[PDB]
Parts: structure tokens; C-alpha cells; sequence
DNA sequence: CCCCCCCTATCGAATCCGTCTACCCCCC
DNA sequence: TCAGTCGGACTAGACGGATTCGATACAGTTAATTC
DNA sequence: GAATTAACTGCCCCCCCCCCCCCCCGTCCGACTGA
């Protein structure tokens, strides 16, 4: 039963975020329902209230969220998929030199995770061969090489395509 | 139409924030009703809350709210429109050049720009029951090509006296982008001084060919052409002025082997190209006859007339 | 016609400011005034500070204003015209 | 009431500019 | 009769590149000032 | 002539590959066409 072993949340500001990770989720982990926490978008909350002058609040904020997520994860052993956006460079360091986007929130947000993927599209430059072309790369991970692949999306889900893996 | 800005003081401001205000380039209440909280703090003398205080004070004087579609239609159906001088052109654009919005034309050379401008700065003038607009003529010139014969010749066409003519139109010559942008407030001076009813930069895109030239001016030339044309669009809704100005053309190397032979396109790119409301397209004919076409409009077909330059100005091709 | 350069040493420019602007290609009042700022900001040695002064120096000597189009059309008809050797093209012209 | 000791990056923008001519056929 | 309009041969067709823009302190070098 | 202060400039190095057309300004005539 597919739809039944689904719940869904709705937040709109940091602090309910925090409120929401802090109490409703706890709920859920220990009577067992589910396993397994997504948010669909970590960065659009603290994208709205904090500008280039606030960065100690926005990192403490992250510090806190990634302590709670870090603690629920190892006690309920769930894993923790978070859906992050970016930024471009603006080129005039963190290991993106020529990289047009990189993660967004910082490195404040990167110290918190432990496997960092990353899925690009290639616009239609690249994409005039009559199809869209998206890659899904690996940038880091404590037992993995950097590497990529491709995929496609239809009607049924996402398929990688056979024999693509970059070495 | 515009209430003068020499009534704020009486809503409780002292008498050198409105000096100050006037030195800005806000001469009315509406123009500092528009004016974002940025463009007040910017001012020497302005805090915050003296900021806050006037743009109350112009939002208690000036309606800025929700209103019925019916409403807006009733008013919107007694604006004045100025006939062109040619038959086919006021069929085309279903009464004339509207007032309160940017109107551009556009062409390669001798497709007759400037005989337009100067027939328009002439029939503004007429009663508004021959089509007219019943008010004065200003012509902003970038190029040195203003020659007040024409005017005269319309004005014979029309049987107005010459002399009455000349003195109701107002010329200055602009010599760069900074000058071109510092004639838009000393116009807003004699606007709120005298009721206005035209007004032609002609061109508008002719200095920024030269001002910046490479790749590495293009963000600059944009940014100071938006600004340029926000002020323009600021001074139409303010007084309710026709805006008329002109552009010019650039060729298309790279070609792609299309049918037209000699492709080309207006120069200023999508500032402009979003700014313009109604944009017109000149083309030459044959001999003395002209072809004019709808580029872009929210409410007129795509349709095409034709006019000629005659030595009375701008009319229809005659037989 | 043109006023020299030479005429803003009085409206407080530093003789060196003007020699800067005389071996920039400027020799005349109307030259300044018509030039833009970021020319101006171009020559080494100028600031932007110094620029506005010597554009407003410069612009209280030049008329650059808004007059009516009769005392343009008065003007207008003392423009001299020279002939071309034919008859026929200064009549055409 | 008095003591000794510290923090952290962000956002994308904005089009221009035309060159170059070639090549003769055929009797009542 | 009669002019607008669909569709199209008309002797002949190829060509390429181009750059900038931030929000900021202190020293180096040249220019103005009063003894 | 000179000690002294004041004002204008400056902080820099990576892109060498090459399918790609797109919405007409053709110039105009032959014939269709319905009225
Ligand atoms: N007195 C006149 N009688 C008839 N035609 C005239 C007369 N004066 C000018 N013209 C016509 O005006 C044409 C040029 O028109 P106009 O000056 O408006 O050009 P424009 O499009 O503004 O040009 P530019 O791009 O150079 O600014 C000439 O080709 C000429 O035939
Ligand atoms: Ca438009
Ligand atoms: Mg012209």
C-alpha cells in the first residue's frame, strides 16, 4: 500500500522548520511508521531572511538543524536525503574551479554532510541533439571515487542509462 | 492635472523639505507619490522617517489603490489622440498617437523619421475637435537635423500663422548620454509650469552608438538607456504627454539565408524592445512613397499603410 | 568664435589641470562642455571630483539650455552656404 | 561587587556588425 | 469584366568574430600651504 | 626655499573549439480565383 506509507508536511519559515524536526519528526521515527526523512528544499527558508550581513544567526540556525538531523538519523538508523539548490560562481578554494554552480548555504552547511551528489542538465547548447542530457555526479564521500552517469526521465521514473559510468 | 508639490506643507512638512524635494527633480505631489522609499533617502537632508512622513502624506494625497475594470475603460475613453497628417496612417492606428505611453519609430535612413516629428510637432497644436491636442510641442534633438522650414510648410498646409507656430515649440540640443538624461528635469519644470502635450526625442539611441562601443560597455549602455527610459515613462504618466521617439537599424551578418536579401533590426536590444509600448516600422516604396507597419501593440492588428513626403510634409500618396 | 581653454585659469582650474586637458585634445570651452564625465575620467590625473568642477565651470560659460524655436530659426538664417563653381548644383542645392 | 575568557559570504547582467561582379551568339 | 491573392523561377552564393562590471584601507607620488 | 599637509591611483591572467538552421524586409510575375 503505496499511498498509506507516506506522510507529508508543509512548513514556511525557518522556525517552523526547526520546530517541525524537533518535534513532529521524533513522532514518526520511534513508533516506527517510517524510515526514511526528505526535505524537499533545505535552502529556501534561509534564503528569505537572511542577507550577506547575517551570516552568524544563518550559521548558527544550520548548526542546530544539522545536529538534530546528524542525531535522529544515527539514533533511528534512517537515512537522511536533504534537496539543496545553488548559486552560480561569478568568477572575479572550496574545490570548484571551473564550475559555473556550486552548492548554495555555504560551507557552514557543507561540514554537516556526509555523501555530496549533485544532478545537472545541460541546456539546450549542449542539448540540441534533440533530447535532454542530464548527468548525476558524484562530488565526494568518504568510501567513493568521483564519478558521473546519465539518466533519463518518463513516465515510469528515472533510469540511468546502461554502459555511462565515468572512471 | 498634476497638483503642484507646493502643497505638501500644508499636510505638516516644513518648507526646506520641499526645497529639497524640488532640487531632487520632484515638482509635483504625484511625482513623489510614485518615488520608491530609495530615490527620498538618497536625499542629503532626508532621514528615514522624514521619508516615511511624505510618502504618507502623498499616498493620503494621491489615489493608489484597487479600482473596477469598468471604471478604468470610462476614463480611458476620453484620451486624446493627434492625427499623423496622412489618412491610411489614422485608419491604421485607429485615431492616432495616443497620449500617456511610449510610441517609437523605427528605419533605415530617408524612410522619413524626422518629417513625421516635425508634422507631429506642428498638428499637436490644432483644436482637438480637428484632431489636434490643444497644447505646446517639445523637441529633444541628438543629431543637429532640425530645420523649423517644415514647420512652416505644415503650419501653411494647415493654415495657421507661422509666427504663433515657431513660438509654441521648445528645442534644446543634447550632446551626450549625461546631458540627453539632464534635459528630462528642466523639462519637467516648464511641463508643470505650462500644459505640454508632446514630446519628441529624436533619436533617442543615436549618442549610445558612439558613447560606448565595445562588448565591454554593453551592461553600462543598457543600464543608463532603462533608467532613460523609466524617466520618460515617469514623466507620461505624470502629465499625460505623448512620448514619441525614434531608433535606428543594425545589420544581420550572420544572415542565416533568409528570404528578405537585406535583413535588419532596431537597435537598443529587449530594454527597449520591453519598454516600447507601440512601435512603428518605415520602410521606402517607390519615388516619394513610404511604407509604414505595426511592429508591436497591445490592442492594433498587424497591418501595414502607406504615406508619402510631400512639400507640405507628411500626407497621404498622392496620384 | 570659440573661447580658449585658456578662460577657465580664472574660474579656479589649476594651470597644470588645463595643460592636462590641452595635451588630452581639448582646446576650447565648448570642447569641455560637450565632452562626457567618463571621458573626462579618462585622463590620468583627474578625479571625479575634479571632473564635475571643471564640467561646471565649463557648462557656466556655454549655454545649454532650452530656447524656442524662433530664435533657432533666427539664428538658422545666417548659416553660410558655398558655392559649388555650377549653377545648376547650387540650385539643386 | 570583584576575577578570564570568543563569530562568518552573497547574489547574475547585457548584443553588435555588412562584403563582394561575371559572361557572347548568330545568316540570307 | 477586374483586382486581390497562392505559389513560385527568377543565369549564378558564399563568408566570423568580438569583454567587462563589487562592496573596500594604506602606501607612492605629485600638488597646495604658511613660515 | 622648505617643512608640512593634502589629493589621485593602485592591488593581474583564463576561455583555442567550429551542425544548427526560426519565422521576412523577398522583387516580382503567372495564373487562380471569386466577385
Ligand atoms: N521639402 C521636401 N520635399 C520633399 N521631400 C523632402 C523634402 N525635404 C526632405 N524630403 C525627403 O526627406 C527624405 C529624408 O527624410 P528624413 O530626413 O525624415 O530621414 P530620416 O529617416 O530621419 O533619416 P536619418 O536616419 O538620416 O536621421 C529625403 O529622402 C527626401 O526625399
Ligand atoms: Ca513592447
Ligand atoms: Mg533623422
Amino acid at each position: 500500500r503505496f499511498g498509506s506509507q507516506i506522510f507529508i508536511e508543509h512548513v514556511a519559515d525557518v522556525d517552523t522548520l526547526l520546530e517541525c524536526v524537533n518535534k513532529k519528526v521524533p513522532v514518526l521515527l520511534s513508533r516506527g511508521m517510517a524510515r526514511l526523512v526528505v526535505i524537499d528544499s533545505v535552502a529556501a527558508p534561509f534564503r528569505c531572511e537572511f542577507d550577506s550581513q547575517a551570516s552568524a544567526p544563518r550559521a548558527r540556525h544550520l548548526q542546530s538543524l544539522g545536529a538534530t538531523l546528524r542525531e535522529l538519523s544515527s539514533a533511528f538508523q534512517s537515512p537522511v536525503l536533504c534537496i539543496n539548490q545553488v548559486t552560480e560562481a561569478m568568477e572575479e578554494p572550496l574545490g570548484f574551479w571551473d564550475e559555473r554552480v556550486s552548492p548554495a548555504l555555504g560551507i557552514t552547511w557543507a561540514n554537516q554532510l556526509l555523501v555530496r551528489l549533485l544532478a545537472d542538465r545541460l541546456r539546450e547548447e549542449e542539448a540540441a541533439l534533440g533530447c535532454p542530457a542530464r548527468t548525476l555526479r558524484v562530488l565526494s564521500a568518504p568510501h567513493l571515487p568521483p564519478s558521473s552517469c546519465s539518466y533519463t526521465i518518463s513516465a515510469e521514473g528515472v533510469r540511468g542509462t546502461p554502459g555511462t559510468q565515468s572512471h | 492635472g498634476p497638483q503642484p508639490i507646493s502643497r505638501l506643507e500644508q499636510c505638516g512638512i516644513n518648507a526646506n523639505d520641499v526645497k529639497k524635494l524640488e532640487e531632487a527633480g520632484f515638482h509635483t505631489v504625484e511625482a513623489v507619490a510614485y518615488a520608491p522609499k530609495k530615490e527620498l533617502i538618497n536625499i542629503k537632508g532626508i532621514s528615514e522617517a522624514k521619508a516615511d512622513k511624505i510618502l504618507a502624506e502623498a499616498a493620503k494625497l494621491v489615489p493608489m489603490g484597487f479600482t473596477t475594470a469598468t471604471e478604468f475603460h470610462q476614463r480611458r475613453s476620453e484620451i486624446i489622440q493627434i492625427t499623423t497628417g496622412s489618412k491610411e496612417l489614422d485608419k491604421l492606428l485607429q485615431g492616432g498617437i495616443e497620449t500617456g505611453s511610449i510610441t517609437e519609430m523605427f528605419g533605415e535612413f530617408r524612410t522619413g523619421k524626422t518629417q513625421i516629428c516635425h508634422t507631429l510637432a506642428v498638428t499637436c497644436q490644432l483644436p482637438i475637435d480637428r484632431g489636434g491636442g490643444e497644447g505646446k510641442a517639445m523637441y529633444i534633438d541628438t543629431e543637429g537635423t532640425f530645420r523649423p522650414e517644415r514647420l512652416l510648410a505644415v503650419a501653411e498646409r494647415y493654415g495657421l500663422s507661422g509666427s504663433d507656430v515657431l513660438d509654441n515649440v521648445a528645442y534644446a540640443r543634447a550632446f551626450n548620454t549625461d546631458h540627453q538624461t539632464q534635459l528630462l528635469y528642466q523639462a519637467s519644470a516648464m511641463m508643470v509650469e505650462s500644459r505640454y502635450a508632446l514630446l519628441i526625442v529624436d533619436s533617442a539611441t543615436a549618442l549610445y552608438r558612439t558613447d560606448y562601443s565595445g562588448r565591454g560597455e554593453l551592461s553600462a549602455r543598457q543600464m543608463h538607456l532603462a533608467r532613460f527610459l523609466r524617466m520618460l515613462l515617469r514623466l507620461a504618466d505624470e502629465f499625460g504627454v505623448a512620448v514619441v521617439i525614434t531608433n535606428q537599424v543594425v545589420a544581420q551578418v550572420d544572415g542565416a539565408a533568409m528570404f528578405a536579401a537585406d535583413p535588419k533590426k532596431p537597435i537598443g536590444g529587449n530594454i527597449i524592445a520591453h519598454a516600447s509600448t507601440t512601435r512603428l516600422y518605415l520602410r521606402k516604396g517607390r519615388g516619394e512613397t513610404r511604407i509604414c507597419k505595426i511592429y508591436d501593440s497591445p490592442c492594433l492588428p498587424e497591418a501595414e499603410a502607406m504615406f508619402a513626403i510631400n512639400a507640405d510634409g507628411v500626407g497621404d500618396a498622392k496620384d
